[PDB]
RNA sequence: GCCGUCGCUGGCAGUCGGCAGAGCGAGAAAGAGAGUGGCGCGGACGCUACGCCGCGACGAGUAGGAGGGCCGCUGCGGUG
RNA sequence: UGGAAUGCGAGUGCCUAGUGGGCCACUUUUGGUAAGCAGAACUGGCGCUGCGGGAUGAACCGAACGCCGGGUUAAGGCGCC
RNA sequence: AGGGCGUGAAACCGUUAAGAGGUAAACGGGUGGGGUCCGCGCAGUCCGCCCGGAGGAUUCAACCCGGCGGCGCGGUCCGGC
């Protein structure tokens, strides 16, 4: 959509402190399973090592 | 993917998609580009007329790089320079016109097939073709050589 | 104090034997399980008389009592207590089966859970 | 939104179940337990959940408040009903029409708050 | 008669639809003018338009 | 989706085939559902034949 | 000499690294993939800089 | 039996979008919905077209849409697409248009918006006008692919100008029997 | 009667409920349209839309082609 | 008044496996004394195809096949098998 | 698990049990006979409503307090984003 909230950053007691963040627009970029797959599926070809007899 | 291809279905079926009554064996027509004159000569003749014989002149030490001459259209020559550098010559009333140097865009050779925008313009080029200079002049414009 | 299911329909079934393979008989090597013969001269994938027959599509079960055990229930391969709480909306329809592997210890305290919501298991007294 | 993050769920999630034929769904508030963009408890912005009360007796009712919606902390609100068997089918009842808070989801809760009674009587 | 009464079966959207009641034959033919299974019955018989 | 990417040399988020993914809004929407003929949601099955005869 | 590596778009890559942030910011893709998260305050979980200390 | 033949039975059309992505797969049931509940033959050729291939539905050039835009009668109206609004970078002034396409290219937006027109979604459209009045469907051209130029009669045939596959296109490739009358002959 | 394929490029987002009014099978292109003057708090199922439902017609097959396999084998990333 | 009848949704585009030993029959038909021979034409078959009949049977007569209940037939039959 | 000793399949063989036996055996369709175990069969389903019949609660409606949530064209309330 167009809205983007506003975050609010949490100390490190847990409880919200005062700092606010507008969420970055990549939150609202598509959701695309196939094409994350798709990237993944061949991505994680390359960490491959040889092996032959 | 081996369990997309077509040897998973043709599992159990004798011939393996390949032939009871002609097998499939080696070579049967030969190898590679073989029979082009003999028995393959309706395929050589009717998918790659002219592939035999000789034609035209030699150039022993051909260099690809003394005929170098990228062309651009008159339709894209406008997109050489920015935006702010055409519409300036549209707000524009001295009368200036803006010099597109387009052997320093990757081009030599003015080819003129589009149309253009009145406005005027100083085309600095290597080489111009007939029609390009002749669009140049009817639209008011210069076309300077560059060696 | 068996627990029925929501409606007990009339199972028919179109053929009961199984589909033994051809001259699954004479030789030990071919098992019982099918597979349709290629062979050019083979008397039972010409259809023949008097021969084996051939798993046509015809034999298909109707579709109201496809998979449905002669309890009138379907049934669901249960793995831990958890996934019964799956299966306490579809009581009257479905069933419970315990798998092979959940232990005595596990699968007691599985029939004790279906006891109480009332889920039908097919194998209660299996292993104690 | 629901139907987006629906189709990115309908076959991926992790309380899919898919053995025998069947396919059914372990969310947290999804009753009647099966996967369908219906009866999802975690898709939509107004989900109802029917639990077993966590003693001996009750049944606790799961709606999913509009205005915290990222929030998963504060996002849900429960009401344990240890009434009689009929007070509570009127009051989840009334929970769901009056408010009209999901109303396709009524007879489903009612059907589901009944298992839970029905499955915590003493047995015979 | 007889045909079209007990095998009479209409080409309705290309479904041989059975000729149940008047309204699958006028919905039909009624730009004819055939709109009972009697207009049809005289159709056939008195060859017509 | 306006400001490009600073630390990428050029990048913007990639667009959106459709921005409205609620069809549910959508389709319940007076917009929509003026245009519409009323639904046919008679099922009418097969009437047996008895002989006229 | 197989060949073991596959390259991918880099404008490619970027959709598919922008579509895995859009769904880390939705309950309900995060608590499909497993997560238990009934608990957190807020899904795009900011903490203060101290904890980088 | 019946002396049928079933060798045409089964229609070849797409029932369905053969992608998996799933901002189509729900423009798809948006438009589903209008298609069988409306009485308007757009929404059903918009539908026909959400499930073309690639190679089906191509794109559509900035100046192609002026010059299909131009045309009189057609103006205050949307161009609707099915493919995507490539750039026409040869054409220097560009109008006002209401447009509705799958994809708009990151310097065709530039374009339509600097000259103040409106880019839709399939969404969007849907809304504004659900039986499609107001609209104007185009498609790019299908022909235009590099590949139908070698499609038609075999080359080396009687006026059959064809392109044939060659490794590369030079002085000795192709040029010399079935091409001069002098060596051999020509078609 | 049942299974399946094909076709209808068929139907279903209308589960529109005390903010209610429950319809689109009927021979005849198009609105159960607006305005302008003469007690008892109640109502089954559904909708994994890649889903569900209704209608007809059809069903041989070597070589060959295609699809669907919640058929099976071994390992990998996730997840139970 | 869409200018005979009857029937039926058509048009178009790529990519493409297998095949390129055939055989039989009515009718016409060439060589041969003829052949379950050699060779053509038209249509239908066998090959790729079960089923009822012809005791038996690649090709003859009927008839073409999802799995089943009732009824009726085809071609063939009805002393007994 | 007894010194080539984890598990210990198939073909093949021995013995025990059960049946059978002159058209080699085996096979598909159909039943019948006997076995083997299973149903943990052998007095046979429950569920909603209502009517009556006998009992038991610290119990219904309606009011009062506190919390929570939904909705609000609060026609157009305040302040935010
Ligand atoms: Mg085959
Ligand atoms: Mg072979
Ligand atoms: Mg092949
Ligand atoms: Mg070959
Ligand atoms: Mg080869
Ligand atoms: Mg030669
Ligand atoms: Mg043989
Ligand atoms: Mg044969
Ligand atoms: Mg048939
Ligand atoms: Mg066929
Ligand atoms: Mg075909
Ligand atoms: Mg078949
Ligand atoms: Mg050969
Ligand atoms: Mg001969
Ligand atoms: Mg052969
Ligand atoms: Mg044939
Ligand atoms: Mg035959
Ligand atoms: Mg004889
Ligand atoms: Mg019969
Ligand atoms: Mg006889
Ligand atoms: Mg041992
Ligand atoms: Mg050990
Ligand atoms: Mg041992
Ligand atoms: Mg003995």
């Amino acid at each position: 959509a167009c809205a983007r909230p506003l975050i609010s950053v949490y100390s490190e007691k847990g409880e919200s402190s005062g700092k606010n963040v507008t969420l970055p627009a990549v939150f609202k970029a598509p959701i695309r399973p196939d094409i994350v797959n798709f990237v993944h599926t061949n991505l994680r070809k390359n960490n491959r090592q040889p092996y032959a007899v | 993917p081996s369990r997309l291809r077509k040897t998973r279905k043709l599992r159990g079926h004798v011939s393996h998609g390949h032939g009871r009554i002609g097998k499939h064996r080696k070579h049967p027509g030969g190898r590679g580009n073989a029979g082009g004159m003999h028995h393959h000569r309706i395929n050589f003749d009717k998918y790659h007329p002219g592939y035999f014989g000789k034609v035209g002149m030699r150039h022993y030490h051909l260099k690809r790089n003394q005929s170098f001459c990228p062309t651009v259209n008159l339709d894209k020559l406008w997109t050489l320079v920015s935006e702010q550098t055409r519409v300036n010559a549209a707000k524009n009333k001295t009368g200036a016109a803006p010099i597109i140097d387009v052997v320093r865009s990757g081009y030599y050779k003015v080819l003129g097939k589009g149309k253009l925008p009145k406005q005027p313009v100083i085309v600095k080029a290597k080489f111009f073709s007939r029609r390009a200079e002749e669009k140049i002049k009817g639209v008011g414009g210069a076309c300077v050589l560059v060696a | 104090a068996a627990l029925r299911p929501l409606v007990k329909p009339k199972i028919v079934k179109k053929r009961t034997k199984k589909f033994i393979r051809h001259q699954s008989d004479r030789y030990v090597k071919i098992k019982r399980n099918w597979r349709k013969p290629r062979g050019i001269d083979n008397r039972v994938r010409r259809r023949f008389k008097g021969q084996i027959l051939m798993p046509n599509i015809g034999y298909g079960s109707n579709k109201k009592t496809k998979h449905m055990l002669p309890s009138g229930f379907r049934k669901f391969l249960v793995h831990n207590v958890k996934e019964l709480e799956v299966l306490l909306m579809c009581n009257k329809s479905y069933c419970a089966e315990i798998a092979h592997n959940v232990s005595s210890k596990n699968r007691k305290a599985i029939v004790e859970r279906a006891a109480q919501l009332a889920i039908r298991v097919t194998n209660p007294n299996a292993r104690l | 939104s629901a139907h987006l993050q629906w189709m990115v769920v309908r076959n991926c999630s992790s309380f899919l179940i898919k053995r025998n034929k069947q396919t059914y769904s372990t969310e947290p508030n999804n009753l009647k337990a099966r996967n369908s963009f219906r009866y999802n408890g975690l898709i939509h912005r107004k989900t109802v959940g029917v639990e077993p009360a966590a003693d001996g007796k009750g049944v606790v009712v799961v709606m999913k408040r509009r205005s915290g919606q990222r929030k998963p902390a504060t996002s849900y609100v429960r009401t344990t009903i240890n009434k009689n068997a009929r007070a509570t089918l009127s009051s989840i009842r009334h929970m769901i029409r009056k408010n009209k808070y999901h109303p396709d989801l009524r007879m489903a809760a009612i059907r589901r708050a009944s298992a839970i009674l029905r499955s915590q009587k003493p047995v015979m | 008669n007889e045909l079209i009464y007990k095998r009479g079966y209409g080409k309705i959207n290309k479904k041989r639809i059975a000729l149940t009641d008047n309204t699958l034959i006028a919905r039909s033919l009624g730009k004819y003018n055939i709109i009972c299974m009697e207009d049809l019955i005289h159709e056939i018989y008195t060859v017509g338009k | 989706w306006r400001k490009a990417a600073s630390l990428k040399s050029n990048y913007n988020l990639p667009m959106h085939k459709m921005l409205n993914t609620d069809l549910s809004r959508i389709l319940k929407s007076p917009e929509i559902q003026r245009a519409l003929r009323a639904p046919r949601k008679k099922i009418h099955r097969r009437v047996l034949k008895k002989n006229p005869l | 000499w197989r060949r073991w590596h596959r390259r991918v778009n880099t404008t490619q890559k970027r959709y598919a690294i922008c579509s895995a942030l859009a769904a880390s910011a939705l309950p309900a893709l995060v608590m499909s993939k497993g997560h238990r998260i009934e608990e957190v305050p807020e899904l795009p979980l900011v903490v203060e800089d101290k904890v980088e200390g | 039996g019946v002396d049928i033949r079933h060798n045409k039975d089964r229609k070849v059309r797409r029932k369905e979008p053969k992608s998996q992505d799933i901002y189509l797969r729900l423009l798809v049931k948006l438009y589903r919905f209008l298609a069988r509940r409306t009485n308007s033959t757009f929404n059903q050729v918009v539908l026909k077209r959400l499930f073309m291939s690639r190679t089906n539905r191509p794109p559509l050039s900035l100046s192609r849409m002026i010059r299909k835009m131009k045309l009189p009668g057609r103006e205050n109206k949307t161009a609707v697409v099915v493919g995507t609004v490539t750039d026409d970078v040869r054409v220097q002034e560009v109008p006002k248009l209401k447009v509705c396409a799958l994809r708009v290219t990151s310097r065709a937006r530039s374009r339509i918006l600097k000259a103040g027109g409106k880019i839709l979604t399939f969404d969007q459209l849907a809304l504004d006008s659900p039986k499609g009045r107001g609209t104007v469907l185009l498609s790019g051209p299908r022909k235009g692919r590099e590949v139908y130029r070698h499609f038609g009669k075999a080359p080396g045939t009687p006026h059959s100008h064809t392109k044939p596959y060659v490794r590369s296109k030079g002085r000795k490739f192709e040029r010399a029997r079935g091409r001069r009358a002098s060596r051999g002959y020509k078609n």
